[PDB]
């Protein structure tokens, strides 16, 4: 909505979302802690491209 | 994404119009990411994809 | 959006109109009921978008200002 | 926003009972004429670049006022916009037409263009200039009858001159 | 009003492009879809008391326990009134066979139907089990596609009860 | 949006000086006597829904139209946004009872409300009756002693009959 | 401004639905601690000359070095200013034990108060100081629950004071 | 991830949460009644590939013979190799979305980037355009009935995209 | 938002006819006296802390009721607003300077403040004086010509005094 | 028309914050850099009918099947509009030069062109063997400063045109 | 840190689109300018402990009574820990100065600066006279371009101060 601060709808099924959403975010999220800045170099490497690699073919 | 927003990194004219409603709170989000910290911080170190 | 064309942002008048109440109504009310009446600030880069997304939601416009010139 | 069914359906709601005979042979009628509309609006939407390519260099040849400068065509980027109001104008009157209905027309973008091109200073007439240009070359396009058997398109072609006067009265 | 052309405008009109083979087969389509469809809705229309008033009574007939004192349809007024909802849903069964889609019955009836009926305290189970009565008939009334196209209707409406 | 306190102590801030002796012997008087009113709007609350039930049942006994073809309540979603508007202007009734103050109801709902329905063109008249019966029901229950300590509370029921009031006056 | 009542019914609005049991209690907790803030705002109200003066002299002593001329304590429109200061914040005081909230204080001098502090040289631990004599008195002044409540606002303000 | 017919329905009942209504079952037995005439003509394109890849390379080059003269792209062994095979893999995409009854293949495979090529090999799409029309030439004949148009509708999609 | 150099492209364009030699040399004018306005800007820039602060005393030492009860800016809130309000006027206006033109403080700033002043009941002539009032100190500030190199400043005296002037206008 | 002046003042209103050391190091460097592209506008600007001239013939010999009859170079009316269009592309160059950045070319030729050119079917290739003329005559007409702004401002509207 | 040129590049990169000649022009602009800086940085450098004195005694005139027990300028570690923040700010105004703007400044400095400040009660208005001695001692050591810029460089981090 217009007037709705974003959140974390992850882990929570979406309509018509794909199950892959719910593992990457899974993967992903790993706590309040997990920072993105330049350091911690987690917020560097793209952690889902090799799921997403995977949803293309089958 | 978790990273601590330091305090003199936000636009005080922004948090101000948002206050007065002249913008939706959408509004401000884009603002937000029009933001330079914002790129220097995820736009910056981190690849395309990521 | 610096550029002469970007600038010009124009207001813009929005009424909830009865075709939006009904298309919000149906897809759900996932968002809070706001009055019919409502003015928004959209610039002359995003002005397009604006009424075409309100023309699919199926609101329809009250009147347009221009806040430069 | 609803068809020319919809309309139908719509009345025989208010008024409160069964819809009638006439009304059902009416619209089994223009069930069997949509064969025709849809290959109307097929060759329409094929000769889409064709029509605004030929009604906008006519537009462009008669007069002159938008190419020189300071003109409302002028700074390369308002003709962008005037062939995209074009395109976009004959896209709702392509929509029109298929729906069977005006209504859903007037109520896209019909209720506020008015006030739009009065706001943006834009000659509203050059608009309806340029609508009725498109409706020519959609006509021409239409009489073409390439690949195709012949048949009755008098009724089709009243229905689009309908929808365009509409358009350009709704306009300017 | 989503009657398939109405969506298929809806597609075409969100984006920018012109209407591509895939609406113009889908409206050719639902195009030879509405005779079918229409002489069902006339032969509906040509047995409308007879049909209603029966599936009153198979209400009745299925949901005794409710006819003692205690149906909300007790009494004149209501039972007459049970006819007349028979007779509206009838009218938008009609009406969506006639529109090609779903649109009389999700517009109107479905648009907000289970807190209304919370509400008012009436059971869906018994407008499905008439459903049912007018799936009995409708094996017989209609043939073939007219048959075919009636019942997916009035199987939408089940499940929009449910 | 104010209650008799923020409101109090606004103008108690217009002036600049403290509150008065008096004034906070009216507060106290409110404060105390508020567990009644709380009790009030509690039950108001619990027994909700047989009310919008029951004065919709009377809506539609004392008028037919509605529910006939063209009713604005008669199809069924533009009655169920009749039903759920009922909830919600007694539900801003039940707020301002709470609260003590009109403001809150006259802010939040009023400046909106009036073009809304106006615009619907659903009569105000007809509306404002409805909260009149919405006002019939609710004063049932409030009357209601059902599993409660027995007292007075002659003035919440007038103040209620004056939000009721209120709240059809300003829909009509 | 706001009272824990205002809270309630913004929620309330904000889902759209009707109050149940907590913002009901919160009510309650209003209504039972009103009378002890009540008698928190008499004696605030008896006593409010005294406090201001007894203000303006504690932060002339504990900070010596802005008395003497040269600075911001030198100069009679200074002490006055501090004066009205003391006066309209203990009043606002008296306003949140009344709203039994944060609501007339927080939104009359909370708001925007560190730029002004920096923008127009006030030190706010000026401030700090007063609001801890105005503690001073108040330790003596009123007694139990009165005490304890005016005691948590004026430690607010100092809270945001700091 | 091709769009087509069902596969487009697929997403859409996806989409809302719901299941598949009256309209996606109708449109997909519309696509197994068109699939048939969609056949013929991919069979009967396929079976005459030879003719069309050979006329649609001598009448591109008579649009414009100057492509062909020396010092120009055009010209060259390599060069027609390569133009043969181009003109076999838009016939290949065209038989492929007429089979899949929709325009999916051709806007994967071809339409999605091919501006971009057009300007960094100088290819002008008025060559392909020519192309495309001495298909559309040819094929006025090779077909008949729906297959013809449906073939129609295809290439001139083809022809719109370059356009 | 623009300056003087885009308008005279803009009026050249609209015309269609080139920059004359005339417009070059005052375009070069400004140019090589772009460097004295460079320096203003910076004495602004530096002192604007400061030159606010002052007339922000000195404004409250005229005017006490503004900080007394009743007073438009009298909350915290409100002359929180007083001061970041004059802060951001002027930076456009200095941003006006900079750019050698008015309309770039006008699109942005001076744009939509007035009528949000007369809806909320703002003193605009308070707001005038203010302005003025930054007039004053920017005049104060400016004059200093100690660590910088000295010359003539009356082209960028009388600027900024344009732009202060009808920065009060449009606002007041 | 942008200048680096407009830009530096879009970013901190943007920012909403006054200017420091980069915009104003970015308004002095433009600054001295306005004089010489000043005098390359100014010397484009008095060969503007030789440039013209100069473009239409060399189009004419780049490319020989654009001068033959029924083709779209060719024709009186679009030899005109030819000479319109180079006349266009040159003044809006001289309009980069003297806001010494290259919005104004941006906007007004560059924004809306591939889409118009591709409506009208317009070769690309036409103007970039005009301004590569261009490129040709404004070497020899400037050297210095002059001539590398508007060998960059032309580069940069070829490259937007490629 | 944020220098013209990174800002070039960042910029550059946000719309995904090649370097110009307006940012090469900034770019030229910072090379020219780098050799004032360069000479400002020299003079800083070898003036380095007399900079620290002198501010750290100038603080002492204007606040003695820091100096006094209980308060933070009291104990010697305290006061070298003053003049190892005071080296620490003109380190960074040398970096911001070799910098051509104030990228490390602020990301070393500003970034968490009015935290600390309240976290130890360090007042920013003793930093803000410790620089304004230096800029008025660099009214002596520097002149002209170099000293202007180290001048808009010092008086920046008052503002930010400020
Ligand atoms: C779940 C939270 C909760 C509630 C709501 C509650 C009910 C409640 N309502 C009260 C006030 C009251 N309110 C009323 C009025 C009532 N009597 C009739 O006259 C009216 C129909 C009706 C008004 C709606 C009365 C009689 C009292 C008791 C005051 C007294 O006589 O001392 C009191 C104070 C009486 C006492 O404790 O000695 C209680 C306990 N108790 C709880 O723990
Ligand atoms: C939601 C709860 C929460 C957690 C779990 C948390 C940990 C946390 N520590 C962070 C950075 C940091 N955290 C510390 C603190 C540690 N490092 C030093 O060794 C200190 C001795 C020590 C403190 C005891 C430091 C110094 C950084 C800055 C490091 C950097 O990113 O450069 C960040 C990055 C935030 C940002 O800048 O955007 C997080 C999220 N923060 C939270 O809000
Ligand atoms: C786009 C950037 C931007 C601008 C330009 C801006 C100006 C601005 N000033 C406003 C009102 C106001 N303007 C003032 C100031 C005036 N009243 C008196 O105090 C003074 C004499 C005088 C100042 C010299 C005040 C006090 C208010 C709000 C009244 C209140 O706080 O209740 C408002 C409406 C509500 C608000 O946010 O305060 C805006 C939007 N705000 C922004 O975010
Ligand atoms: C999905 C897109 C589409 C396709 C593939 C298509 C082909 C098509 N259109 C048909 C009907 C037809 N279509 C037309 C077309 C008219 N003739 C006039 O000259 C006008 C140029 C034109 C516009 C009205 C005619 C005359 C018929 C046969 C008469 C009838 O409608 O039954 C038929 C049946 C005739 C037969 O097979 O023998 C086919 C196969 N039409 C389409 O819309
Ligand atoms: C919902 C569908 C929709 C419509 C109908 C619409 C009309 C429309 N046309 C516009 C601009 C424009 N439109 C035109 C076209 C007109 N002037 C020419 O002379 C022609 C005669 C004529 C074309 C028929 C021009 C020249 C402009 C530029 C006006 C300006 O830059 O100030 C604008 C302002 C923003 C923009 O597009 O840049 C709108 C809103 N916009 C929409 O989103
Ligand atoms: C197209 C829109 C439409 C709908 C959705 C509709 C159903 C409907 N049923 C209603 C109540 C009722 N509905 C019924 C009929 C039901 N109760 C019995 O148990 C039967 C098993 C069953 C019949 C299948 C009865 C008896 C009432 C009266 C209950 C009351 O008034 O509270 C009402 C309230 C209005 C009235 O009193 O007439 C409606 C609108 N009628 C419509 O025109
Ligand atoms: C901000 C708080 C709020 C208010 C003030 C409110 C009233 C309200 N009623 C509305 C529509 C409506 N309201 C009604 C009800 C009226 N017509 C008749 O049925 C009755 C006699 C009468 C009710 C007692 C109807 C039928 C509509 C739909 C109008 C239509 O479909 O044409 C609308 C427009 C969109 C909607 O919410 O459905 C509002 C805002 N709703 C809210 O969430
Ligand atoms: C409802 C919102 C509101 C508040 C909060 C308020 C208090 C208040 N007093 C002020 C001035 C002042 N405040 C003080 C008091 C401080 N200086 C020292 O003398 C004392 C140790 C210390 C007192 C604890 C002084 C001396 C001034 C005058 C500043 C000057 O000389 O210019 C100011 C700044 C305006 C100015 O500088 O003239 C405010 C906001 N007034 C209001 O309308
Ligand atoms: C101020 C912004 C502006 C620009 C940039 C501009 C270029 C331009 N020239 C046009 C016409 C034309 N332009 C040309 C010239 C080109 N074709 C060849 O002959 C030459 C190699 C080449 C010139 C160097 C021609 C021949 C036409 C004829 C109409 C056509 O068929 O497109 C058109 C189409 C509408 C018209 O003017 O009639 C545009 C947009 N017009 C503008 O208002
Ligand atoms: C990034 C490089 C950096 C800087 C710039 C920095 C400033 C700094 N100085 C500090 C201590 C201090 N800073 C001062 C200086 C101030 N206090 C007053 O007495 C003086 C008037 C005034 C000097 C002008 C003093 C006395 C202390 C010791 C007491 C304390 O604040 O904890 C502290 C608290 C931690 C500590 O040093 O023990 C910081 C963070 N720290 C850093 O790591
Ligand atoms: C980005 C780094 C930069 C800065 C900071 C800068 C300021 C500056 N302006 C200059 C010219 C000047 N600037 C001024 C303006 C000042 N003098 C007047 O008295 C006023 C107090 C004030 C204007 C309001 C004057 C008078 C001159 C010398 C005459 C001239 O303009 O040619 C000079 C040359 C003198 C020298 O090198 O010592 C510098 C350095 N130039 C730069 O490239």
């Amino acid at each position: 909505g217009e007037d709705t601060v974003p959140f974390f709808r992850g882990f929570t099924s979406q309509p018509g979302q794909s199950t892959e959403a719910f593992n990457r975010m899974v993967t992903l999220y790993d706590g309040y802690a997990t920072s993105d800045s330049e350091w911690d170099r987690g917020g560097q490497s793209a952690r889902l491209t090799d799921s997403l690699a995977r949803s293309t073919m089958d | 994404g978790n990273t601590y927003v330091m305090e003199s990194e936000r636009p005080a004219t922004a948090e101000s119009q948002l206050r007065d409603g002249r913008i939706t709170v959408r509004g401000f989000i884009r603002l937000l990411a029009k933001s330079d910290t914002y790129k220097a911080r995820f736009f910056n170190p981190a690849t395309q994809t990521r | 959006a610096i550029t002469t064309q970007g600038k010009r942002i124009y207001k813009i008048t929005v009424s909830e109109a009865g075709a939006y109440a009904t298309n919000k109504h149906r897809t759900g009310y996932r968002a809070p009921i706001r009055q019919s009446n409502y003015t928004l600030t959209v610039p002359y880069d995003r002005f397009l978008p604006e009424m075409i997304r309100l023309h699919q939601s199926g609101a329809k416009i009250v009147n347009v200002t221009s806040v430069i010139s | 926003m609803n068809d020319v069914f919809t309309r139908a359906i719509a009345q025989a709601d208010l008024k409160g009972s069964f819809l009638l005979e006439s009304d059902l042979d009416k619209l089994a009628s223009f069930a069997k004429e949509g064969v025709k509309r849809l290959d109307a609006v097929a060759a329409l939407t094929n000769n889409a670049p064709a029509i605004i390519s030929d009604a906008a260099h006519k537009l462009f040849a008669e007069q002159q006022e938008l190419i020189q400068p300071g003109g409302n065509a002028y700074p390369h980027r308002r003709m962008a916009a005037c062939l995209r109001d074009m395109e976009i104008i004959l896209r709702y009157v392509s929509y029109a037409l298929l729906a069977g209905d005006a209504s859903v027309l007037d109520d896209r973008c019909l209720n506020g263009l008015r006030e739009t091109y009065n706001a943006l200073g834009t000659p509203t007439q050059s608009v309806a200039r340029a609508v009725q240009l498109m409706k020519d070359a959609a006509m021409v396009h239409l009489k073409s009858t390439a690949n195709v058997t012949v048949g009755d398109c008098s009724s089709l072609y009243s229905e689009a001159a309908t929808y365009f006067d509409k358009a350009a009265a709704s306009i300017a | 009003s989503r009657t398939v052309i109405t969506e298929v405008i809806a597609t075409a009109d969100s984006q920018g492009r012109f209407l591509n083979s895939t609406e113009l087969q889908a409206a050719f389509g639902r195009f030879e879809r509405a005779v079918p469809a229409i002489e069902a809705a006339r032969a509906l229309t040509k047995n409308q008391d007879a049909l209603v008033k029966g599936a009153v009574q198979a209400v009745f007939k299925k949901f005794p326990y409710v006819t003692q004192p205690g149906e909300k349809g007790y009494g004149d007024s209501n039972q007459a009134k049970c006819a007349r909802d028979i007779g509206y849903y009838l009218r938008f069964i009609t009406y969506s066979l006639v529109a090609s889609g779903t649109g009389p019955l999700d517009d109107y009836v479905i648009a907000g139907l289970r807190e209304v009926n919370r509400a008012f305290n009436l059971n869906p189970l018994w407008y499905i089990e008439a459903l049912n009565y007018i799936k009995g008939e409708t094996g017989k009334l209609l043939s073939g596609q007219s048959k075919t196209e009636a019942l997916l209707y009035i199987d939408h409406a089940i499940n929009a009860l449910s």
